[PDB]
């Protein structure tokens, strides 16, 4: 055997069920994702401009 | 100075305060009518000879 690859895993109602379900979680988790970084850019910000104040 | 900064901000935060209150139309009044006559002033008797 050259090669042997598991090709669609399914079904094909599942196809679409189960990447949608995977894309909408990982639009929101990565949303979070966004918040946790803006948080610690804000706090940086926060931070430098103390320096930069001092 | 940090101090300064933050003291900056929030001066800025509470010191300012203003209201705006803003409304504006384009009047374009575009009228195209005539005098027309649609009465009875006086009548006046007049014959053709």
């Amino acid at each position: 055997l050259d090669d042997v690859s598991l090709t669609h895993l399914t079904f094909g109602k599942e196809f679409t069920e189960a990447v949608e379900a995977k894309q909408v979680a990982q639009q929101e988790a990565e949303r979070a994702r966004f918040v946790v970084e803006k948080a610690e850019q804000q706090k940086k910000a926060a931070i430098i401009s103390a320096e930069g104040d001092s | 100075l940090r101090k300064i900064r933050a003291a900056q901000n929030i001066s800025k935060t509470i010191a300012t305060s203003q209201n705006r209150i803003y409304l504006t139309a384009d009047n374009l009044v575009l009228n195209l009518q005539d005098e027309s006559f649609t009465r009875g002033s006086d009548s006046l008797i007049k014959g053709k000879k």
